[PDB]
């Protein structure tokens, strides 16, 4: 019976390394023997150590994760692809926790609950990658998203923190709705919530003009609540809101794990599945529709986040444009992006946390510095140019393959609006270097060099986007490899 | 309850016991075994005591990531020896305490 | 036609709490009421899809989601409780600060 | 509102509920039409494309 | 499809939902178990039944 | 008919609950839903969702509802607009979804008219199943524990959240 | 790939002037559901209402206007030269781009705006 | 002066420069900052995708995908 | 069988029946306190607690020991959030 939960031991793991973390904080931060002590780096550090070992314990346990699988799987399904999927997520949210300690000790957030309700996130997203069944999806997906709005306003005393946290919660409670009435209409047209049960029943007639329209309409409404999940237009506009009013830890968090958690969600609920092309319309639509709202709005800012914000709405559309051509070359090339942008993400959140410290807000508030700090202002330069797609560096594949897939799937109006994105992109990232190294203003900004931690993440994630061309075989070889765990 | 051990993926190595109970499991730690349960409990300890220097609670920080170390290195330990035994892993020194024993 | 009875009772409580939001713009309290009933809705149809088909699946995703309908409550109304602390009105127009 | 009021509002609902009886008795009282629509629009797309498939 | 009937015995549709699972187990072409597949949704929902028991009633209210 | 009553007390309830000026109002009109809702639950043949959609919509997250609203003091001129502006875009939307989902089951579950004959005597009764009868309550509790168990202790974190969330972003202690 | 329709170059132009009146109708109605209410106008409820059947009404005769002049101008291009092409309806989107947007807009250089925009998405097509 | 500070300019640079700061203008305001306006966006966006994905059986006999089309970028030339 | 239901829906109309006589005859001659929403988020997480024991009760004979200690994790993440509860003050109306 024990030997069962082999299947198991990196989330028996983590849940108990939180709960553990929960008490300490909660009998030490309560102490009068100890003054109170603030103790959110004390419980980061443990809660680092804690997802470091969850991802050794999956890492090593390769095999054993799919031991059992009879007996567990009406419950998930571990394989190939959620293996890798979950190791990317833990090292996004190691990376997020140690870019926090900054933030933890200069600002005094004091609240250790942050990092349990990080964890307990981690823990639904985890469970999110391996569901298979729309039951544990929806309940997977609704802890993370619990946790999110809680953290989303956790500076419970600022305005912009309070409405985050409120046009998070309704929104997102009216997109979750939407999806598990797609969930119920699923269910009641097909009597079966399993992945597998789903793919037999629909597979072979997709659109046979005796079309059940209750499959239809349910696989719409959960598409809708993906599409919302993913921040593509026109179910877009909480996120740049949400972006800037979160604190920015929890801003860099939100940018990077829960996508790579949903698409995993996507790929194996639609791909694994099988109706018509409808679905693949609907993604393309969104695409195009991403990322000619993404790019103008990002052409209208003039602050920093909300820019980040708008930026990471044009890329999902450019990654969307992967799923929507249906091979496994657009699988793969889905996958790719995903990697590339979470890594330039972190890139540039671990600069605007360093640049935080100082409160910078607007682009205008980086006026010389590449004088007051030049090492920092060629950094930040390379991943702007990353994120423009400039060759050599690692943003280049994702257009890339946009532009690949649209001359292949046949499709020029997507050539001509990849086109027109990319330039306007250029020029509204080129306009941040412009400031650091052009401008000559009359007053200047004096920023605090940043921690250890932040500078090691930011010179690891700047070797990896100006040399992951010369060496790009590992990643395109395991993206291959999830690519086709999907089906065989 | 029915339960099915079957895996998904065929075992690569002989099958020494195919659900070894959890007393011969523990019963099976190896050197190495034990080398990564203390790595992993010594660096748990480790940080414990660093991060709680600043709060001041060195000592009671210092007990709780040693607790989460020792769970994390005895399921690491654990993990290593079952999947050896179960054939999942090299394990040329279960096979040899099979054929002889 | 007991089934498309039973749908359609469900289907109207579902288009309630759709019209609640449409129709709210400056009540966003009624706005959350109004997710509620979407979310009774679903509920009722999974018990009635599950008495249609015979199949106990629906009945256990009915109390799960009632779970989350309570956390969900639960935090919402604490968002709401502090947002009104902070500015000491409900009004929408002193929640859009954030915009462009 | 006022008791009445809302017992006025039941009974228009109640009215409204029988309506929608009458509509779904309706809309299956026409199957068979539609299921000879749609075979014989099938029937036109076979032939058609039979046709073009030819050449 | 799950098998779990909600009184406590096998679900009504539970044996046409497993021939059909066992039909697409080994049959390469979907279209191979289509008899299976609607005889499945059939039992979920009654369709052809109620349509045929539709179209006597209207029968004998034509000639009414 | 009897759905056709429980129907348009819905119906008529969840207006009031969207349409009334006081909040207080719109809670209290939602325990009237629920209420019904549970009516028709009891329908169904589902007594112990009957029974907990009482116990908690109504005795637990509705009190919530009414307790947070009420100590509000909600001025009308805070949350008032006049919707008759809202007609035509209502009318529109409200059209659309009624024509395209109230009849969604129609062309999959199409509805047995009834004849005017006694189709009551084909009732086949199979006695093997009534030997020894199942409550629901006892159905729902053979599952929950043992072959879901991972989706109920998912549950039990949901909860977890919500009640650290609840102190961390509203406890004032003193 | 087109062989579905019966056509019918007076029945082409009503149906898209129908069609045009009703996108207007709905996109007048979004327009005006979107914006708020001037001040002087939120204890009333009959003005709000008025303004927005205005704004549906007025929405409906322009799409409705683009929707038949377009038509109209592309089949009797088409008809009275009798040569089938993209250049037929491109002059077709230009004069009703061109025509109606400038008689609202009351501009030349927005008439030949949309005019041009609108003969590059019927060229596209 | 009429050629390269002229009609090249303006059908170039400076006349691309000016309409795509306006465009950023527009759809900058469309984040108006009121919840109300994103939930109907939602909501918007729902009822397009099902009448356009399911309700375009019998809408073609009415309409055309050129006419379609047409009407939305003609929408970009109101008021 | 849902059959016992009628004879209280019959007893609902009668009680509301005399208390509308018994009310009728006579006719003829600004301050938020957190605590409360505290004390009903409590609630709401225990009823749930009493609701997932429900079925749990009258099931023990068929779920055996599996089913005790899946309740019994239930019941443990439960009870840590409850301690979480008791050391942050929320019990405490003073």
């Amino acid at each position: 019976m024990f030997n069962l939960f082999l299947a198991v031991f990196p989330e028996i793991f983590i849940i108990n390394a939180t709960f553990i973390l929960l008490i300490h904080g909660v009998v030490f931060s309560t102490s009068k023997k100890y003054d109170y002590p603030p103790l959110a780096s004390n419980v980061g550090w443990l809660g680092l150590l804690s997802v470091l070992i969850t991802l050794l314990l999956l890492a090593a346990g390769a095999p054993l994760l799919t031991i059992a699988h009879l007996f567990w799987n009406n419950l998930f399904r571990r394989d190939n692809f959620t293996y890798f999927c979950q190791i990317f997520l833990l090292l996004s949210t190691a990376g997020t926790i140690s870019m926090c300690f900054d933030f933890f000790d200069q600002e005094r957030f004091d609240a250790f609950e942050f990092i349990v309700l990080i964890l307990l996130s981690t823990c639904g997203m985890l469970f999110m990658i391996s569901a298979y069944d729309l039951i544990a999806m929806y309940l997977a997906i609704e802890l993370q998203s619990l946790c999110f709005y809680v953290i989303a306003a956790s500076k419970r005393k600022s305005e912009f923190s309070t409405e985050a946290g409120l046009k998070y919660l309704i929104l997102g409670a009216f997109s979750s709705g939407i999806l598990l009435f797609g969930c119920s209409m699923i269910y009641g047209s097909t009597g079966a919530t399993h992945f597998d049960q789903l793919a037999k029943i629909l597979t072979g007639y997709e659109i046979t003009g005796a079309r059940s329209s209750g499959i239809f309409m349910g696989i719409l409404f959960i598409a809708v609540g993906f599409l919302f999940k993913i921040t593509a237009v026109p179910f877009h506009m909480w996120a740049p809101d949400i972006y800037e009013g979160s604190p920015t830890p929890v801003t860099a968090f939100l940018s990077i794990a829960p996508k790579i958690s949903i698409f995993a969600n996507i790929l194996r609920v639609f791909i694994y599945g099988s109706y018509g092309a409808t679905l693949q319309q609907i993604f393309f639509f969104c695409s195009i529709a991403s990322m000619i709202l993404g790019a103008l709005a990002a052409m209208a800012q003039t602050k920093v986040k909300r820019l980040l914000a708008y930026s990471s709405i044009g890329h999902v559309g450019y990654i969307c444009i992967g799923f929507s051509c249906g091979t496994i070359e657009g699988i793969q090339s889905l996958l790719i992006g995903i990697f590339i942008y979470a890594l330039m993400t972190m890139d540039a959140f671990a600069i605007v946390l360093a640049l935080r410290q100082t409160r910078v807000k607007y682009i205008a508030d980086l006026g010389a510095l590449a004088k007051t700090n030049p090492i920092l202002a060629i950094t930040f330069s390379i991943t702007m140019f990353s994120y423009a797609g400039i060759p050599p560096l690692a943003g280049f594949c994702s257009k890339f393959y946009l532009f690949f897939a649209a001359l292949g799937c046949g499709a020029y109006f997507l050539a001509l609006v990849g086109v027109v994105t990319s330039v306007i992109g250029c020029f509204y990232y080129i306009r941040l270097v412009k400031r650091m190294f052009f401008d000559t203003p009359r007053t200047w900004i004096l920023y605090e060099p940043m921690d250890r931690n932040k500078s090691l993440l930011l010179a690891m994630t700047s070797f990896f986007i100006t040399l992951f061309l010369l060496y790009p075989s590992p990643l395109f070889s395991v993206t291959h490899q999830m690519a086709l765990s999907l089906y065989l | 309850m029915n339960t099915d051990i079957t895996a998904l993926e065929k075992a690569q190595y002989p099958v020494v016991d195919r659900n070894p109970a959890f007393t011969k499991v523990v019963g099976n730690f190896s050197t190495l075994d034990y080398l990564r349960f203390s790595t992993i409990t010594g660096i748990s300890v480790t940080v414990g005591y660093l991060s709680g220097i600043k709060p001041g609670i060195k000592g009671p920080s210092m007990v709780t990531g040693g607790l989460i170390g020792l769970m994390g290195g005895f399921m690491y330990a654990y993990q290593n020896s079952a999947g050896r035994l179960m054939g999942f892993f090299p394990n040329d020194g279960e096979v040899a305490s099979y054929q002889k024993r | 036609m007991d089934l498309i009875k039973y749908f359609t009772f469900s289907m109207i409580i579902f288009i309630l709490g759709i019209w609640g939001i449409l129709l709210n713009r400056r009540n966003i309290l009624i706005m959350l009421m109004s997710i509620e009933l979407m979310l009774l809705a679903v509920n009722l149809n999974f018990l009635v899809f599950s008495v249609s088909l015979d199949d106990m699946m629906g009945q256990v995703f009915a109390l799960l989601v009632l779970t989350v309908a309570a956390a969900e409550s639960a935090i919402g109304l604490a968002i709401f409780v502090i947002t009104f602390r902070v500015r000491g009105t409900i009004a929408v127009e002193f929640i859009n600060s954030i915009q462009g | 509102v006022k008791v009445l009021t809302y017992f006025g509002m039941t009974l228009a609902a109640f009215a409204f509920w029988q309506s929608m009886d009458k509509v779904h008795v309706w809309i299956a009282l026409h199957q068979d039409e539609k299921q000879e629509r749609m075979e014989k629009e099938a029937e036109v797309r076979r032939v058609r494309a039979e046709l073009l498939r030819k050449a | 499809a799950s098998g779990w009937g909600i009184t406590g015995n096998k679900g009504r549709c539970y044996d046409f939902w497993m021939d059909f699972s066992e039909c697409m187990s080994h049959c390469r072409e979907p279209k191979d178990c289509t008899l299976l597949r609607e005889d499945y949704l059939e039992c979920l929902h009654h369709s052809k039944e109620f349509q045929r028991r539709n179209r006597i009633y209207k029968e004998e209210q034509r000639k009414l | 008919m009897i759905l056709s009553v429980l129907s348009s007390l819905a119906l008529v309830s969840g207006l009031m609950v969207v349409r009334a000026k006081n909040p207080v109002h719109s809670v209290l009109f939602f325990i009237l839903v629920f209420c019904d809702t549970s009516g028709l639950l009891l329908l169904l043949g589902l007594d112990f969702f009957a029974m907990i959609f009482l116990v908690v919509y109504i005795g637990a997250i509705a009190v919530l509802f009414l307790f947070v609203v009420m100590m509000f003091h909600i001025q009308i001129a805070e949350i008032h607009e006049e919707v008759l502006r809202y007609l035509p875009v209502s009318g529109i939307i409200g059209l659309i979804f009624w024509w395209e989902m109230f009849f969604i089951l129609d062309n999959e579950s199409i509805p047995l008219l009834p004849t005017q004959r006694n189709t009551t005597s084909l009732r086949y009764t199979v006695y093997a199943g009534k030997v020894r009868s199942w409550t629901n309550l006892e159905t729902l509790g053979n599952l929950l524990y043992t072959y879901y168990f991972v989706w109920f202790l998912v549950s039990s974190l949901i909860l977890l959240v919500a009640m650290i969330g609840a102190i961390v972003l509203t406890m004032h202690r003193t | 790939r087109y062989l579905e329709e019966e056509d019918g170059p007076l029945m082409k132009t009503i149906k898209g002037s129908i069609t045009g009146f009703g996108a207007g109708t709905i996109y007048g109605t979004i327009l005006a559901t979107w914006k708020d209410v001037p001040r002087v106008e939120r204890n009333v409820a009959l003005p709000g209402l008025i303004r927005t059947l205005k704004m549906m009404g007025t929405h409906g005769l322009t799409f409705a206007a683009i929707g038949g002049v377009y038509i109209g101008v592309e089949q009797l291009v088409q008809n009275f030269r009798s040569k089938r092409d993209f250049y037929n309806g491109a002059i077709g989107g230009f004069v009703a781009g061109a025509s109606v947007l400038g008689y609202r807009a009351r501009s030349i250089p927005t008439a030949i705006a949309a005019g041009a925009t609108l003969a590059v998405t019927s060229a596209l097509i | 002066e009429a050629l390269d500070k002229g009609a090249i300019e303006i059908l170039g640079p400076y006349g691309i420069s000016y309409t795509f700061r306006r465009l950023a203008e527009r759809i900058s305001q469309l984040q108006s900052g009121f919840v109300y306006h994103y939930a109907f966006a939602m909501l918007l966006g729902l009822t397009l995708f099902v009448t356009f994905f399911c309700m375009w059986d019998s809408l073609s006999s009415w309409v055309d995908n050129r006419l379609s089309f047409i009407l939305i970028v003609s929408s970009f030339y109101t008021k | 069988m849902m059959l016992e239901f009628a004879p209280i829906f019959i007893y609902l109309v009668i009680s509301l029946l005399v208390s509308l006589i018994l009310l009728g005859v006579p006719f003829l001659f600004s301050r938020f306190d957190i605590r409360f929403y505290l004390v009903s988020i409590l609630f709401l997480i225990f009823d749930l607690e009493v609701t997932f024991f429900f079925p749990w009760a009258v099931s023990l004979n068929k779920i055996d020991l599996f089913g005790f200690w899946s309740m019994m994790a239930f019941l443990f993440i439960l009870t840590i959030g409850f301690l979480y509860e008791w050391k942050r003050g929320a019990l405490d109306w003073e």
